[PDB]
């Protein structure tokens, strides 16, 4: 008799393994609630979820990627619903399909690793900002496919993964360098190429990830390379802005209350940026290459309705 | 107090024609609520409306109006109950809406012969459920009955009598006409005489010799669009036949 | 001469007409003569006014012995256009109900006594301005409210059409702090409409000339939200004169830009010229003993009086329409799902 709200199942397996990601942990955990607690009726089911979506939201206030996962699973049980099978068929018939995407999302990144060969040509430097783990799968069938290129890691600060990046691919055997965030603007000349990835793509196409993409976006606009960003097709929602401003993490990005004791000073801004379409200028997906404007409308296509 | 039980069941049992509103609709589709069981509540999913995908534009203009429908599933202790308003015959809406039409209106008397009286509005219900709506149809119809057929009012105790008075109080129009008599005639008394003769056999006033207020009862209100012009038809006629002059506002 | 934009021949200044074998209707003449001599509306006030004068002039049947009424309409409605079309040619607010009301003359059968000829006709067209304009202003209420914070500013343009009441709502219907900065201009003040209104409202306005533009934007300034008169198959807003100088200038100053708008304004055309398609009216406005008269008859002078203009889209921000908000470049995508379809 479990709960699936908060760690009764969905905090066992993040300890179980870092190659599955935030949202998919939680589509993991959305598709096995409702195929243990299957309460026999239309009805209540997608009451069900809208009770543990909204507190799963309630859980983790600021791991807005989870919000993705919370938007398109309901996205996936309402057409699934669809085909009009009077609820008869359609509880083994979700669960039937049940299981996709612990088969298919996983395979989201290796696919991405199929399509996303033809970026990184020959002898490419390459500006990568924070873990979006779908660009090391890109650049590990870069490096087994043997092609030639050169990699450059920038900061994640405060969120630390920069180090984490160059650690990741000097033991697979990558010329590589780790450059402070600070020192982008003065070295983005000699740099051609430019990859991050976004933890959610917003109505214009956002980037939703990390403190400073939006600023390694527009320098990489003011130098005029190709500002690609790599993710996959199940990494949308609907939060979307009219700024550079999300939702915080807790308070507004210009706070100017006093250290009390000891608290900690560089976290006093924001954690998580934005970019609209402007600044990018192509994306990966399981369907395909994708451009700016084509992730609006497929955001769209089956949002309004 | 203010609503209560139909039917003595917690649940509309599977496949009873039922009617409900469709209150908001954000994914799921609509967050009904069962207006025979009103404070319970059910839902509709979307494929179960309107087959044709309703746009969000022809969605809104829908809330809070109500309609028929039949329930698909009903959890047993559960509210959340299946609705079904396509898979519903038009001939539902004749069926049902005017059965439930017949039970709006057992609410309009039970409302105040229960607050009004100030005692809950289920007890002096549950009195009147199985002795009229499960020994044969609901009791509006009965109501109708019970006015003549008072085997009923003693076929159940009455737990209040002020209920028993409410009842034949509610259950149980006037058009104005100035016509000016302006007659200067001999025989004008006995024409006037004849008129009131067939125009009051309907309320008729005498103000003076010339002057006549009738305040003719209309039934639909254009049921006595027939009966004034009828009248003045007659007062055409009778003055004609004596000597005098009769004029209609 | 250079540019001979003079000579583009949008609009002329003919009138007075007398022909007399259409039945003209009066009333549609008051609809005109409201128009050209002070103008009164925006555009979907249009979209309302001339729905007034069709409820009207369809009541008034008159139709003739050898003529189905499907036969004459699309004759007698389509003759009096052409009085609207010497005091203003049409917008899209115009364009898109008249089409969809030519559907209705032509989908009806010789069967109608005439007396049923009104409510299939009159709820019809009712239900349109009921879904297509007021419960689609409804959408357009939550959308913009949820992206409005409280104690913050509005720029506005002009007279609004449709988000008046969206600042009705969230300054009485809400109660949420907000200051309104109204600019309208020289000639058309039309902002000062919206000046009365929401001061009678009883809210923080402070009216502006776009003159002075600049020192609105060196103040506390943000969310600067437009009205709207077309947009284009691009996602250049065709709308009031005036509107891109803010549109470039608080998009040069980094606070975003958004266009309260709908499906029904939507267009199939396209341009990306501001002055290719447009409209002059009458260019004696432009003077109020005055102190220039006869821009006729010397040498050398013109009064030219733009009424219509484009905006790029990379200023516009975000596009809130009835069915929810999208990007400027993704405006066409409704065209072929929505518009026609929905």
């Amino acid at each position: 008799m479990s709960e699936f709200n908060i760690t009764e199942t969905y905090l066992r397996f993040l300890e179980e393994d870092t190659e599955m990601t935030m949202p998919i942990a939680a589509i993991e955990a959305l598709v096995t609630l409702l195929r243990i607690k299957t309460p026999e009726t239309a009805a209540e089911m997608i009451n069900t979820i809208k009770s543990s979506t909204e507190e799963l939201i309630k859980s983790i206030p600021n791991s807005v990627s989870l919000r993705a996962g919370c938007d398109i699973f309901m996205r996936f049980v309402l057409r699934n619903l669809h085909l009009y099978g009077d609820w008869e068929n359609c509880k083994q018939h979700l669960i039937e399909n049940g299981q996709l995407f612990v088969s298919r999302a996983k395979k989201s990144r290796n696919k991405i690793a199929e399509i996303g060969v033809d970026f990184i040509a020959d002898d490419d430097i390459i500006l990568v900002h924070g873990y979006s783990r779908a660009v090391f799968s890109l650049l590990n069938h870069a490096a087994n496919k043997f092609i030639r290129f050169r990699c450059v890691v920038t900061e994640s600060r405060p969120s630390k993964q920069g180090n984490q990046l160059y650690t990741l691919l000097e033991q697979k055997g990558i010329p590589v360098t780790l450059i402070v965030d600070s020192a982008v603007g003065a070295v983005i000349d000699k740099v051609d190429k430019v990859f991050v990835g976004a933890e959610g793509v917003a109505e214009s196409g956002g980037i939703i990830n990390l403190v400073g993409t939006y600023s390694v976006g527009v320098l990489a606009h003011n130098a005029r390379k190709p500002f690609y960003v790599v993710t996959e097709s199940h990494k949308f929602v609907r939060m979307f802005p009219l700024s550079s401003d999300d939702l915080p993490m807790a308070g507004p990005p210009l706070d100017f209350t006093r250290r009390t004791d000891d608290l900690e000073d560089a976290l006093r801004g924001p954690t998580i940026d934005y970019t609209a379409q402007e600044y990018i200028t192509a994306l990966i997906t399981d369907l395909g290459v994708l451009t700016p404007s084509a992730v609006s409308e497929e955001l769209i296509k089956m949002w309004y309705d | 107090t203010s609503h209560c039980r139909f039917y003595e069941n917690k649940y509309p049992e599977i496949d009873d024609i039922v009617m409900v509103n469709v209150q908001q609709i954000a994914e799921m589709g609509a967050y009904v609520k069962l207006l025979e069981y009103d404070n319970i509540e059910g839902m509709i999913l979307l494929s179960e409306l309107s087959r044709r995908r309703i746009r969000s534009i022809q969605k809104l203009i829908r809330v809070g109006k109500n309609d028929v429908a039949v329930v698909l599933r009903v959890d047993k202790e559960k509210g959340y109950i299946d609705l079904s308003k396509r898979r519903v015959s038009s001939e539902d809406i004749i069926k049902c809406e005017e059965k439930y039409q017949k039970s709006k209106t057992v609410h309009s008397i039970l409302r105040y012969c229960a607050e009004k009286f100030q005692i809950p509005l289920e007890e002096l219900y549950k009195t009147i459920a199985w002795p009229l709506s499960r020994k044969f149809g609901h009791a509006y119809e009965a109501f109708k009955l019970s006015i003549i057929d008072e085997t009923v009012w003693e076929g159940i105790e009455p737990p209040s009598k002020d209920v028993l008075d409410e009842l034949k109080n509610y259950i149980s129009v006037k058009i104005r006409a100035d016509v000016e008599v302006s007659c200067f005639s001999y025989e004008g008394i006995d024409a006037i005489k004849d008129a009131l003769k067939s125009a009051e056999d309907v309320k008729v006033k005498l103000v003076a010799a010339p002057l006549y207020v009738l305040t003719t009862q209309a039934l639909d209100k254009q049921k006595g669009i027939e009966q004034l012009e009828s009248a003045i038809e007659k007062i055409t006629e009778v003055i004609t036949k004596y000597g005098g002059v009769c004029n209609i506002t | 001469l250079e540019q001979s934009f003079d000579n583009s021949s949008l609009i002329s200044s003919v009138k007075e007409l007398l022909l007399n074998k259409d039945l003209i209707h009066p009333s549609i003449l008051l609809l005109t003569s409201h128009l050209a001599h002070y103008k009164i509306v925006g555009s979907i006030p249009r979209c309302i006014a001339m729905l007034e004068v069709f409820q009207i002039v369809i009541k008034d049947y008159q139709t003739p012995k050898g003529t189905t009424l499907s036969r004459n309409l699309t004759s007698y409605l389509s003759h009096q256009i052409d009085l609207l079309k010497k005091a203003r040619p049409l917008s899209v607010t115009m364009g898109n109900a008249i089409r969809w009301l030519k559907q209705e003359i032509s989908l009806i059968d010789p069967s109608t006594p005439d007396k049923a000829a009104k409510k299939d006709l009159c709820e019809k067209i009712g239900q349109f301005a009921k879904e297509k304009i007021e419960l689609a202003d409804q959408l357009i209420i939550d959308n913009a409210s949820t992206q409005i914070e409280e104690s913050t500013t509005i720029v506005t343009y002009g007279s609004s059409k449709v988000l008046t009441e969206l600042l009705l709502h969230n300054a009485i219907s809400l109660k949420k702090n907000i200051k309104v900065i109204v600019v309208d201009s020289r000639p058309l003040f039309e902002g000062r409409k919206m000046a009365e209104t929401l001061r009678n409202a009883g809210v923080n306005v402070m009216y502006a000339l776009i003159t002075s533009l600049d020192t609105i934007f060196n103040m506390d300034v943000d969310y600067v939200f437009l009205g709207a008169h077309s947009i284009l198959s691009n996602g250049f807003l065709y709308s009031r004169a005036g509107t891109a100088m803010l549109a470039m200038s608080a998009k040069r100053r980094n606070i975003p830009v958004l266009v309260c708008c709908e499906s029904l304004k939507f267009s199939q055309r396209v341009q990306l010229d501001s002055v290719t398609f447009n409209e002059l009216a009458d260019p004696n406005d432009l003077v109020n003993k005055n102190i220039l008269d006869g821009w006729q008859e010397l040498p050398s002078l013109n009064i030219v009086n733009i009424l219509y203009d484009l905006t790029p889209p990379e200023y516009i921000k975000k596009v809130i329409t009835e069915f929810g908000a999208l990007p400027p470049s993704s405006v066409p995508v409704i065209l072929r799902e929505y518009k026609g379809s929905a």
